[PDB]
């Protein structure tokens, strides 16, 4: 079953049928720690699957602005058929996560598991208004501050996920608490601290670090406007 | 926008172009890059004689498809400037990062190099030494114009000595690993392509092809995936 | 309403949310209404788009098999193709009942849909007994069509394109394929012009076309 579950997954990931991984890879969580690929399929799929239910969001919003008619009727209607759906995908990743997470303590996997959790609720947020939108950026600030906690303390940053975190946490902050400096300051710390350690012997380490890096500064770069 | 995420005259005067950073050595010498309306390249009795003597060789070149000589220098140092190319060579490519060439550039490569040496060749330009070493991918695989390289009679030049080189560039498209053992040519490769490389070690220096027989060679073959009718257009 | 599931057709066209496309579609070609060029191709998009994804994963799915656990790797295949099958006959059904009566520029598109519906069916596979119809239908078409439209016509060319295609793909006899494809060029090429942009492209595809099948 796992073993299967892995290739059903595996397979499926091949086939792109990343609607299938959800199914295969929940079943797979629901079994209760997750190995290191083995939790690197699970973010992968449900970005995906989030992907597209976010680019069309996007998409689609801005066409209602633009809309301006019985228009508002099918594009309000269709934007919330879709936020519905991808409500219900980011409630069961949290279902998830809220069992499965709790199992773990290997700290980085604890970090991981933060970092995960985190990174959803800004979806979440960018679809819901007002207080609704509060309840969870509330939570979503307080993961990213736990996360960055223990990884700091615990994680080299030679660790991809260390800097993929401090990324999620800088962006959070940039787009909805719309201060790039609170975003910039860590986000660079981790950037200046990341390119001192970019002198470390491991090809890994070093591999996956200039691959992530490069975002950082153009990106910090974007933030200047 | 917004933010993104994790995806998971020849004569130049001197002082004009800036000569920058040293980044390495060619063949013989020191490469440097430089800086004069863009990005340009320096390469620095018997010094003398040996810049003369490949500046004049060099000197007369003057196309798209040959790494272009923009002139010389003779202070502080005798310099040979051309412009910049921007990446690695061929065997770099080949032998250190494992460059995945499309198959219709790898019959490019071919068809640009005997484009080159036709032109240098109507010029009189003997290239004698020819090796993936000394071949840069400029840009988009842009073609620009040896112990283990040279050919036997070499290691004296004629066209055919030459040619013997290309032959080799074959050899290293289709097989892409370090020496040179021919079974490691691709699966893929057109057969008339694969008997070309086959043809290019043939013992005989004469029986080499001349560069106007390859380039008609290469566009006749040149020529060698079918599918489904695209969605209508829509604005 | 029509109008109504043609916004929303529109709208998941271009959000990359194309199963709601063929939903809606349906339910405007159920009601009988009559599609214009803009009208029905919409329902041409959806569904082509919509299969073309799943035969493709199958042409992924299908290729891992071969280089043989074991079992579920050909159950995967089972389970997309029977969804595959299932997903395309939909649209056979509502072809061969709405779409069929549906009633020259009309009925060769339809008639094309057919062939070309009936095609990505029968690749699936029974194959004996299966492909006959879409020849059927690709000759009918070919043959309607031939005195209503002019080569330079993309839906002709399509039509043709796809007509070449078939025999090549489904039995691979290139013999039709190849002189079909050139005998349309010459009259194409002597020559309306607004989806001429269009025709070049198919002419060239065709020619191209022409390029791979002449090994």
């Amino acid at each position: 079953d796992k073993n299967e579950l892995v290739q059903k997954a595996k397979l499926a990931e091949q086939a792109e049928r990343y609607d299938d991984m959800a199914a295969c890879m929940k079943s797979v969580t629901e079994q209760g720690e997750l190995s290191n690929e083995e939790r690197n399929l699970l973010s992968v799929a449900y970005k995906n699957v989030v992907g597209a239910r976010r680019s069309s969001w996007r998409v689609v919003s801005s066409i209602e602005q633009k809309t301006e008619e019985k228009k508002q009727q099918m594009a309000r209607e269709y934007r919330e058929k879709i936020e519905t759906e991808l409500r219900d995908i980011c409630n069961d990743v949290l279902s998830l996560l809220e069992k499965f997470l709790i199992p773990n303590a290997q700290a980085e996997s604890k970090v991981f598991y933060l970092k995960m959790k985190g990174d959803y609720y800004r979806y979440l947020a960018e679809v819901a208004a007002g207080d609704d939108k509060k309840g969870i950026v509330d939570q979503s600030q307080q993961a990213y501050q736990e996360a960055f906690e223990i990884s700091k303390k615990e994680m080299q940053p030679t660790h991809p996920i260390r800097l993929g975190l401090a990324l999620n946490f800088s962006v959070f902050y940039y787009e909805i608490l719309n201060s790039p400096e609170k975003a910039c300051s860590l986000a660079k710390t981790a950037f200046d601290e990341a390119i001192a350690e970019l002198d470390t012997l491991s090809e890994e380490s070093y591999k996956d670090s200039t691959l992530i890096m490069q975002l950082l500064r153009d990106n910090l770069t974007l933030w200047t406007s | 926008d917004r933010s993104s995420s994790a995806p998971n005259d020849w004569e130049i005067p001197d002082g004009q172009i800036t000569v920058g950073q040293r980044i390495g050595s060619g063949s013989f010498g020191t490469v440097y890059k430089g800086k004069w309306h863009g990005d340009v390249a320096v390469k620095m009795p018997q010094q003398l004689q040996a810049f003369k003597n490949e500046v004049g060789v060099l000197r007369k070149t003057r196309h798209v498809n040959i790494l272009l000589f923009m002139g010389y220098s003779t202070k502080p140092q005798l310099a040979i400037v051309t412009q910049w190319c921007e990446g690695s060579s061929l065997y770099h490519h080949l032998h250190i990062i494992e460059t995945k060439f499309e198959m219709i550039k790898l019959i490019d490569i071919a068809r640009q190099t005997a484009q080159g040496m036709d032109y240098l060749h109507a010029k009189s330009i003997i290239h004698r030494d020819l090796k993936s070493n000394n071949i840069f991918l400029h840009e988009d695989l842009t073609v620009k114009i040896s112990i283990l390289w040279m050919a036997p009679e070499v290691i004296p030049y004629s066209f055919q000595s030459d040619v013997y080189a290309f032959g080799i560039v074959l050899y290293e498209l289709m097989t892409g690993q370090l020496p040179p053992d021919l079974s490691k040519v691709r699966s893929n490769c057109p057969k008339a392509m694969k008997r070309l490389m086959a043809e290019c070690l043939k013992k005989k220096r004469d029986e080499r092809p001349l560069f106007p027989q390859i380039l008609a060679s290469i566009e006749l073959l040149a020529r060698s995936r079918s599918a489904s009718e695209p969605s209508l257009n829509r604005a």
